[PDB]
RNA sequence: CCGAAGCUUCGGCUUCGGCAGGAGAGGUA
């Protein structure tokens, strides 16, 4: 599009995030299941050996795992199947 | 965005702050951090700026009459004890600023945060879900500012003078920057017609066809415009590829522009465009000179003689009643009719005197607020009023509020300001009951599949033909035929097909159908669905809130009930219904 | 008026009053 | 009886349900709200609640 | 009984919209059809 | 008295003739005291040169169409008023443009009068197509700001000296917006975000460098009535 | 709240009670203005909620029969001439006579000028009869209004609803630290303050002997001496301050009935509920959008709108089972840091500033130590101010205390409150809004001589609400403030023919009066607006239309069109933002259904009602609703794990089952109903945990 | 044609509190922004002195009455807000008012320290009958702007000190007027006539020079590039 | 669940102490 850069909670733009998914009800579960995996990786790295994967993209200074999950989704780095 | 007081955000975000305080070596234990938070030590005002970063909250105002009574924002820390609300959500919340209160709620888990950030964000909910019309639109002050800016005043300072002999065009400008520099010196007025060379603005369709023909590479192609400066500074707010408008911005025009932008562009440029329309509206509202005095409310030039001529006939009716000709209902009827003609004669001897610049005229003529009945009541003549039952009192109120009513007129005027106030506090009961009864019956209707492959349907009128042979568009076609799915192909005079089965009915399809001699059409409706439980997405049609097909799993029933119920209650409160 | 010590407040009234509240 | 008892006329519906020995299958919005479960609409339906997400092979190999 | 099921749905969806259109409120017809559909869903037994 | 927090200027080159200066943190209220006066000093104090009159040949009267060229006199004026020129003199000079033949006369044809220069010699003035000749006599003088056409009354010397407008300013569009920042527990601070767009004869950074030297001498007539007066010292660099 | 509300409470006629009506049974015909209310009940002043039309106010001239029927006075007329004999008539006797109207032209002798007059016939029928049948006449034009409605200037120019709101909101104003009388008034304000009784008047004539800040001594002419005491900083029923100040010198002569001391909302004997502020009617950058108000900073640096609020607390010492509570400084479990205030008795010291958590009086309940508890009176959350007084009652010094208790202390705390964002302002005509912004005095539009304005009001709200009395009030207020003088060199002008001789010239800061239904016309205002005096320099800032040219304080250029300027009367309402802010993370819970408590005093939560669930179900948010209904309200086992997970940074757990459902099941089981929760193959689940 | 005449200032004295200043010839347009630039710096950032605390002997809070004075403490406080004080030292200085017996307490009874001078020896502070004495201890400090009351138990103080609001601005009213010269032959200019009225502590020509130092020192972070 | 006090190997362990329902009236959006 011909928009200016979004700021804060409107990044990434949702009209492009919705082109990778079937509807707006599956994006919620997609992001909310990636965020739990990221948090588990963070909370299991300092204790023992785990099986999950860390953030596939470079994080910021203090970023919520939901933002990292959405940035990974927008970059076409994940894949999912529907029940 | 919203604005959240610091003393409220500290209490809402206590455990996240305690965790951050212990983690950042600002405390030793959880109890120590709890005590430090409770004592408001100066170490907790910096962690409570990255704790609340990108964490949405939910705002709610009562009564919640429809879906848009709850919305999700992104908090900001302000100074004070009040919450700051965006000017453009007051229509959806129905919130003025004379004492209202709202409540805040905090999502906790990942799923709740994702739902708040994706489904409920305010910049995603612009279109109304009951009719598909935009709700976050300029209104009130912004409408006056944008109607003043885009108004053409004939005979102003520095307009185009097509002179010869003495001097040339004298008023042609080579760029908008030169026009702005001239207007900063007092030589040129914003609302004076000029000719300016435009480079980065898309020409209208006819001009584009006449000049470029094949395509307009608007990044660097120059044309000529015959407009004002205000229209250029208005068109520099719309997206880049939007053709030049060149019209006066009555509220209807703004609504049409917003609807077109919403239906033809992504949902982020619309949210970015309303925010910059609001700035210009607010900036130009204060420099438009709308103000109220007592020398702007003018009286009708010759009211005395009008009233005299409409009073002679009334004493004639009175004499005829004294002669016994009429009973009592005939006296009443005739009085009422004379006094229902004089009122509108004053109306039509007032709507011409007023000049077309008077704030009272330019605030109701721009679509901001108000009617002309109020303007006639304030400066003309109030008219016939009602009695405690419902009948009209023969004696009229002939004085305006600008001259002041008498004791008896003021006393008889109090019978219609009490009824409205008792209905405001009694009709809302029936409205609420209706809502609650409608929600419960249609609570098991949910979109369950994508297509039932049925063949039944209903017949829709879609305009009728005049005896001469010219089609007349149906007055109610936006709420009966638009946003539906066809059931059978539309054929004409045993010829080809214009649209096919399973296509949405926008305005291009409507005009294509109308321009081929077809009136009756068969659509797919929920009344004839073959699905066992719930309904299917194709039969329902298009979702009004988003403008595309519906999503499997929505709760159409609640939506419908809410829709219906809301109008009624609102009308009752503001007012019949 | 009708009060021993009161501020002097001039009035626009054009009618007189035969009774006191 | 759970959805009808909370609308109107609690005593009559409760008496008739007691006499008839009715059974509730808990397959509506109101009942699922009352007992504390996910409503069968929006994100609470089976298709969306059982989504499985894992990183693609190329991204996992690269990082 | 006189006409049939199809004409009651037109009579209802029209008589309800007249009241709302008199005062200038715009509601799509697909919102009243959802509620009318639930008013015609049962059958009365004559003999079993 | 000290300021507490020293403001700092920073730039952000967007294009080649456009930038975005930011000045923060500014004490509460000083974002509107520094905005409008920098905008006005930027758009009406920097000197420069521009065309002030033309004398196209073949127009004793009616200024409608000139023989040979495919443009009206108003488009010739619009194209001969966007010329980025500069002159190192004092009194009016005179230039000439005489191209005869099928082609496209451009700004790389006005022979410079040893001292004045053309910085954009790629602009299109006209397209001589119907085998003719164009002869234009221009007068380039210096000044400041936007001066509207100085309608004269020579009554003889102005046989056909069409008077044009003069954009002497080297800056073309300035806009400013005051935002808000946070310094500790105190919000409601200020931040100015200018936006200067210039021509091709000056760079956007010499403007906010020669507009702080005609204002440190206009507000310097006040700090000379009593040198020892005590103010808000900003601090060391 | 203030003297007007107290006076109005005692003149209320209520239609409910044991023998009257009900809020549900009452219909729509008992809440109407009957034509027989003229002179007995006020048709304007009535509540706005469910009690609309069930509560009213008596009129100023009305009086009650020895039977219970309200009367009203009339002037007897004979042979077409109005006499001066007053007869009181009840509503059942005035329907056999023709009663004229108060606003009727009467000549010098007393004969009607107009051939026909507007009268009131039998069944409230208004007619235009030829003036030869009249039998009675009204006593005054303000016969049909109450005591609070008769205080609004230019009432006949306002709609009924706006006058209703103005009359209701005049009773919610708070007293301010300094009072000032209106520039434009009505004349009812003097006898509405003496009759209320919050002032001190002299019962006899004499000279003043001694005056101080708390007593006045008057020596009568016969020899007797009387002394009057004052209430300094007393708390009213609603927490406001009631302070009385003397307004007499040390040698004045005093007549019976003269006002000796001022009161809460009184300025030199007349009621003053607000302040005079300079107004401009214009939009400003959207800061006054949708009924908001912009203020200046000069109203905070000069204490123009400031009010004292006093609050009270109390503790007891009721002898418990083992031993008995005894207030003492010895609170073992506390240290000596938070004990500096408490004197050697256990009570705070007059003058100590307290916060939210400070201990006021400390008590240790024993057992008959290592058995004492920490039961010390603390300052309820979000409250502060200096301790201004104590009052200790003990039975050892002989006092009547409720049996069982041995010590009752009462502490008072006062706080000077200023104006801020969110506070509600109002006028006398229906204007109402909260303060949106407070601006520096250099950012405000200013007149040609540099005078900033004090308040900005929007112009979009006036025409559509039909309260145009405020603009007339601003014009008259400017004329009264500046002062005027009418030229009579060539005789009195045509527009000033009916003006008195004392209104042809006025001084700056003059006080005027415009009665409610017989006041200043509009020709008079238009003529006075072009006669006002200049200022220090020979300049006239406001022209003949009442409009002035203002400069812009942020950019410096003048505004392109003239703007309306004037003075208006602004009051501060008792709806302050400091008493309405609330938030909660966790706190006290209920007992039967373990949901959060309700209310602001008990640190409660906010209700998530039925209508708010329909919006959630229509959005499609299935997880937010479940979390909002289980782990934030009722799930007893999940609340603690959720808190621990949030603190430790882990993931939020899965919700369980609410407790209210189990309470419902036991309720259904107690009515002899066999309700069970089955599984997919029978085998009813226990549903009691415990394992 | 470009002008060269550098703007020149010139003052005229109408009283001892009011003065006018002419600044010709400015550039066409640049006549209102310079006036507002100087008015927005003259009514905000000029240092002065004001009282910041009082201490009567016998009183403890501000909500009480002294015996023998015809006003309470809140009116002596609201009457001590219009005192125009001056100072030369950057440190609190304690003054002393001690009057007794029948009379009227004015501002000429405040024995000042050495470096402080009260400029209003004729204002009102209270009225005394033959039964009361007033012993006050005012604390004077220097600063800029408007600072609210500095709380008591948030500064380590006792129980007799009464904080007070302090306004430090020595300026009362400021306005301007421009006389434009819009002739032909494109020879235009402007002319600003500023008027500054100060209270009584600073002469009308030392405020313009503190605002000229502030503005000559804030417009220097722009010419730091060249 | 909170507070006080001990052991404390730093995971925690021990002693003591502590509660919140109805009716009526007025008001804001
Ligand atoms: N559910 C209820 N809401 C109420 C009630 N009384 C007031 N209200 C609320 O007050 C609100 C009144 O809205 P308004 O009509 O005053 C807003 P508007 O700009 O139209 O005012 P005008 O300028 O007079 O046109 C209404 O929306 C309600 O939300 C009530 O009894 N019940
Ligand atoms: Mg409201
Ligand atoms: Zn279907």
């Amino acid at each position: 599009g011909g928009y200016d850069t979004p700021l804060g909670i409107t990044n990434p733009p949702i009209d492009e995030l919705l082109d990778r998914v079937s509807s707006k009800y599956a994006l919620v579960i997609y992001a909310a299941k990636r965020a739990r995996q990221i948090n588990d990786y963070y909370n299991q790295l300092g204790e023992g050996i785990l099986e999950y994967v860390g953030p596939l993209v470079e994080p910021g200074l203090q970023e919520k795992p939901l933002s990292i999950a959405l940035r990974e989704i927008h970059a076409d780095l994940l894949e999912h199947t529907e029940g | 965005q919203c604005g959240l007081p610091k003393l409220m955000a500290l209490e809402l975000f206590k455990p996240f702050v305690m965790k951050r305080l212990v983690d950042l070596n600002h405390a030793q234990n959880i109890k120590s951090a709890k005590r430090m938070v409770e004592r408001q030590r100066p170490q907790v005002w910096d962690v409570l700026e990255e704790v609340i970063a990108e964490h949405p909250v939910l705002l709610n105002r009562a009564p919640t009459l429809h879906r848009l009574g709850i919305q999700a924002f992104e908090p900001m820390l302000v100074e004070g004890k009040a919450i700051q609300l965006h000017p453009l959500v007051c229509e959806a919340f129905n919130a003025d600023f004379d004492g209202d209160q709202m409540a805040v709620h905090l999502p906790l888990s990942a799923e709740a945060q994702a739902e708040a950030r994706i489904l409920m964000l305010s910049s995603n909910n612009i279109l109304s879900p009951a009719s598909g019309r935009p709700l976050a639109m300029p209104r009130l002050d912004m409408v006056t500012g944008l109607y003043y800016l885009t108004t053409e005043v004939p005979g102003d300072t520095g307009e185009y003078q097509p002179a010869s002999g003495d001097h040339p065009e004298t008023g042609v400008y080579s760029s908008p920057a030169e026009a702005i520099m001239a207007a900063d010196r007092g030589v040129l007025s914003v609302r004076a017609k000029i000719k300016v060379r435009l480079t980065q603005l898309r020409p209208p369709v006819e001009i584009e066809a006449e000049l470029f023909g094949h395509s307009g590479w608007q990044p660097g192609d120059a044309w000529m415009a015959e407009t004002t400066l205000g229209r250029v500074m208005f068109n520099e707010l719309l997206p880049l590829g939007y053709p030049f408008v060149n019209k006066q911005m009555h509220k209807k025009v703004q609504a049409a522009i917003i609807n077109d932008l919403a239906e033809r562009y992504p949902m982020i440029v619309v949210a970015q465009t309303v925010d910059k329309l609001k700035d210009a509206g607010f900036y130009w509202a204060t420099r438009s000179g709308v103000t109220v005095s007592m020398a702007d409310v003018l009286v009708p030039p010759r009211k005395k003689e009008i009233l005299d001529h409409y009073e002679e006939r009334a004493d004639k009716v009175e004499k005829q009643f004294q002669r016994g000709a009429l009973n009592h209902d005939e006296r009443n009827e005739a009085l009422v009719e004379i006094w229902k003609e004089a009122t509108d004669e004053v109306g039509q001897a007032l709507r011409e005197h007023y000049p077309d610049d008077n704030p009272i005229i330019t605030i109701v003529d721009s679509g901001a607020t108000g009617n002309f009945t109020q303007t006639r009541t304030l400066a003309g003549m109030k008219g016939l009023v009602t009695n405690p039952k419902g009948e009209f009192i023969p004696r009229p109120v002939k004085s305006s509020f600008r001259e002041g009513l008498t004791v008896l007129e003021y006393f008889i005027n109090t019978h219609g300001a009490r009824k409205g106030l008792a209905d405001t506090a009694l009709r809302t009961a029936d409205s609420g009951y209706l809502t609650r009864r409608l929600v419960d019956v249609s609570q098991d209707v949910i979109v369950r599949e994508h297509d039932c492959q049925t063949e039944r349907g209903i017949v829709v009128e879609l305009a009728e033909r005049a005896p001469d042979g010219t089609l007349i568009r149906d007055p109610y076609i936006e709420t009966s035929a638009y946003a539906r799915t066809l059931g059978t192909d539309a054929v004409d005079e045993a010829g080809n097909v214009i649209v096919e089965r399973g296509q949405d009915l926008g305005d291009p399809e409507i005009d294509a159908l109308l321009a081929a001699g077809i009136t009756q059409v068969k659509v797919r409706s929920v009344l004839t669905c073959a699905t066992s439980t719930g309904v299917c997405a194709t039969c329902y049609g298009r979702s009004m809130a988003t403008g595309k097909l519906v999503d499997i799993g929505e709760a159409v029933g609640i939506v419908a009930a809410q829709s219906i119920g809301e109008p009624g209650t609102q009308l009752t409160m503001r007012t019949d219904i | 008026n009708s009060v021993p010590g009161a501020p002097n407040r001039v009035s626009f009234a054009k009618l007189r009053e035969p009774l006191e509240v | 009886w759970l959805s009808a008892a909370s609308f109107q006329e609690t005593t009559r519906v409760l008496t008739d349900a007691a006499i008839n020995c009715r059974s509730d299958k808990l397959n509506g919005l109101k009942e699922n709200v009352i007992i504390g479960k996910l409503i069968p609409a929006g994100t609470g339906i089976n298709r969306y609640r059982n989504i499985a997400v894992q990183p693609t092979e190329e991204a996992r190999a690269a990082a | 009984r006189v006409q049939g099921p199809r004409e009651v749905q037109i009579h209802l969806v029209r008589e309800v919209q007249e009241v709302y259109r008199a005062q200038g409120v715009s509601i799509h017809d697909k919102h009243i059809e959802v509620i009318v559909r639930q008013m015609l869903r049962r059958v009365t037994i004559i003999d079993s | 008295m000290l300021i507490s927090q020293r403001p700092t200027l920073s730039e952000d080159v967007l294009t080649d003739n456009r930038s975005q200066f930011v000045i923060e943190p500014l004490e509460p209220g000083f974002g509107y005291t520094l905005g409008n006066s920098l905008r006005r000093t930027l758009l009406s104090s920097i000197p420069g040169a521009a065309v002030t009159s033309i004398r196209i040949d073949g127009v004793l009267h009616e200024f409608t169409t000139v023989p040979g060229v495919k443009e009206d006199v108003t488009e010739i004026i619009l194209n001969l008023k966007s010329l980025v020129v500069s002159s190192e003199e004092d009194e009016p000079v005179t230039m000439y443009l005489r191209k005869q033949g099928p082609g496209e006369v451009t700004a790389g044809d006005i022979v410079p009068p040893a001292g004045v220069t053309v910085h954009n010699p790629g602009m299109h003035i006209a397209t001589l197509n119907d085998k003719g000749k164009l002869e234009v006599e221009l007068v380039v003088e210096r000044g400041r700001g936007y001066v509207p056409a100085v309608q004269n009354r020579a009554s003889g010397a102005e046989i056909g000296r069409i008077p044009v407008d003069s954009i002497y300013s080297p800056v073309l569009k300035v806009t400013y917006k005051v935002d808000a920042t946070r310094v500790e527990q105190r919000t409601d601070f200020d931040k100015l975000i200018l936006d200067v767009e210039t021509k091709n004869s000056i760079s956007p950074r010499d403007a906010l460098a020669s507009a702080g030297k005609t204002l440190v001498e206009l507000f310097g007539l006040a700090r000379e009535l009593n040198v020892e007066a005590e103010g808000i010292e900003i601090g060391p660099s | 709240n203030n003297p007007l509300s107290g006076l109005t409470h005692k003149r209320r006629l209520s239609a409910l009670g044991p023998g009257g009506l009900s809020r549900e049974r009452a219909g729509l015909e008992v809440r109407d203005v009957h034509p027989s209310h003229y002179g007995r009940m006020c048709p304007i002043e009535t509540p706005e909620g469910p009690n609309i039309g069930l509560i009213g106010s008596l009129s100023v001239y009305a009086r009650v029969n020895p039977f219970g029927f309200i009367e009203t006075p009339y002037r007897k007329v004979v042979d077409g001439v109005v006499s001066d004999e007053i007869v009181y008539l009840t509503a059942d006797e005035e329907d056999r006579h023709v009663v004229a109207q108060a606003n009727s032209p009467i000549d010098a002798d007393g004969r009607f000028v107009e051939p026909r007059v507007l009268v009131r016939r039998k069944a409230g029928e208004v007619e235009y009869v030829p003036s030869s049948e009249v039998d009675y006449m009204d006593v005054s034009p303000r016969q049909m209004v109450s005591v609070a409605t008769a205080m609004i200037p230019f009432l006949e120019h306002d709609d009924a609803n706006r006058a209703l709101m103005g009359a209701n909101m005049q009773r919610q104003a708070v007293p301010l630290v300094r009072s000032e009388a209106p520039l434009v008034g009505t004349g009812m304000e003097l006898r509405a303050a003496i009759d209320a009784g919050d002032v001190v008047v002299a019962e006899e004539s004499g000279v003043i002997e001694e005056v101080s800040a708390d007593y006045i001594t008057v020596m009568h002419d016969n020899g007797t001496r009387r002394t009057y005491r004052m209430r300094k900083f007393a708390r009213s029923n609603h927490g406001t301050c009631a302070n009385q100040c003397p307004i007499v010198d040390a040698g004045d002569r005093v007549e019976a009935g003269q006002v000796i001391a001022d009161g809460p909302c009184t300025d030199d004997g007349e009621m003053a509920l607000g302040k005079n502020l300079l107004v401009a009617i214009m939009p400003w950058e959207g800061h006054n959008y949708e009924d908001a108000i912009i203020l200046s900073n000069r109203l905070v640096e000069e204490d123009v709108l400031t009010s004292i609020h006093i609050e009270e607390h109390e503790i007891d010492a009721r002898d418990t089972k083992l031993g008995a509570e005894e207030i003492t400084r010895d609170i073992p479990n506390i240290s000596d840091e938070v004990l500096a205030d408490l004197d050697e008795r256990g009570i705070v010291r007059i003058g100590a500033e307290v916060r939210d958590g400070d201990i006021l009086v400390g008590k240790v309940t024993p057992k008959g130590a290592r058995e004492v508890r920490d039961t010390s009176l603390k300052v309820p959350h979000g409250e502060s101010g200096k301790v201004i007084g104590i009052r200790v009652f003990s039975r050892e010094d002989e006092d009547e205390l409720p049996a069982g208790v041995n010590e009752l202390v009462r502490v008072y705390v006062a706080q000077k409150r200023k104006i801020s964002d969110g506070d509600k302002l109002a006028g006398r005509h229906g204007n109402k809004g909260v303060i949106g912004k407070i601006l520096p005095v250099e950012d405000m539009p200013f007149l040609a001589d540099g005078t900033p304005v004090d308040i900005i009001l929007n112009t979009h709200g006036v025409p559509r609400r039909m309260n145009i009395g405020q603009i007339l009030e601003t014009h008259l207020g400017w004329c009264a403030h500046s002062g005027w003088k009418v030229d009579a060199a060539k005789g009195v002008p045509d527009w000033a023919a009916r003006l008195p001789d004392e209104l042809l010239e006025a001084q700056p800061n003059a006080i005027v009066s415009t009665p409610v239904f017989d006041g200043a016309q509009e020709a008079e205002l238009q003529g006075l607006l072009s006669c006002t005096l200049p200022n220090r320099d020979g300049d006239v800032l406001v022209d003949a239309d009442g409009k002035a040219m203002l400069f812009d304080g942020r950019s410096g250029e003048p505004f392109p069109y003239p703007v309306t300027v004037g003075y208006m009367y602004i009051m501060k309402l008792h709806h302050l933002v400091d008493d309405k802010i609330h938030a909660r993370s966790t706190g006290p819970y209920s007992m039967i259904t373990q949901q959060p408590l309700g209310g602001k005093a008990q640190f409660g939560g906010q209700r998530f009602g039925e209508m708010e669930c329909w919006a959630m179900q229509a959005y499609g948010a299935a997880y937010t609703l479940q979390e909002l209904l289980t782990i934030k309200s009722d799930d007893t086992v999940g609340r603690v794990k959720v808190y621990e997970a949030i603190v430790k940074g882990e993931n939020i757990p899965e919700p369980g089952i609410p407790e209210s459902f189990k309470v419902l099941l036991k309720e259904l089981q107690s009515l002899c109903l066999n309700v069970e929760v089955l599984s997919s193959d029978g085998a009813a689940i226990e549903l009691r945990e415990g394992e």
